[PDB]
């Protein structure tokens, strides 16, 4: 969250800053790239 | 059926109205005041 150089760092339903005071079953990490135009489209109950 | 009406209010806690979760102290813990508000808000509309 500090880092900086990070065009985007958007949470859903959790408060970034609160990420260090919670414990999760598992987490999931998923990868890729895509075009500067085409990071919107990464969104729940989005379209495209 | 003084017994029903109680049991039937008290089960009525576990609702969910459409927020997140029925506890409040999991939706603070994940939550800012500006999001967290909302869904106080449809908790408080439900058990009022």
């Amino acid at each position: 969250y500090n880092s900086a150089s990070f065009s985007t760092f958007k949470c859903y339903g959790v408060s970034p800053t609160k990420l260090n005071d919670l414990c999760f079953t598992n987490v999931y990490a998923d990868s890729f790239v895509i075009r500067g135009d085409e990071v919107r489209q990464i969104a729940p109950g989005q379209t495209g | 059926q003084n017994a029903q009406a109680l049991n039937t209010l008290v089960k009525q806690l576990s609702s969910n109205f459409g927020a997140i979760s029925s506890v409040l102290n999991d939706i603070l813990s994940r939550l800012d005041p500006p999001e967290a508000e909302v869904q106080i808000d449809r908790l408080i509309n439900g058990r009022l």
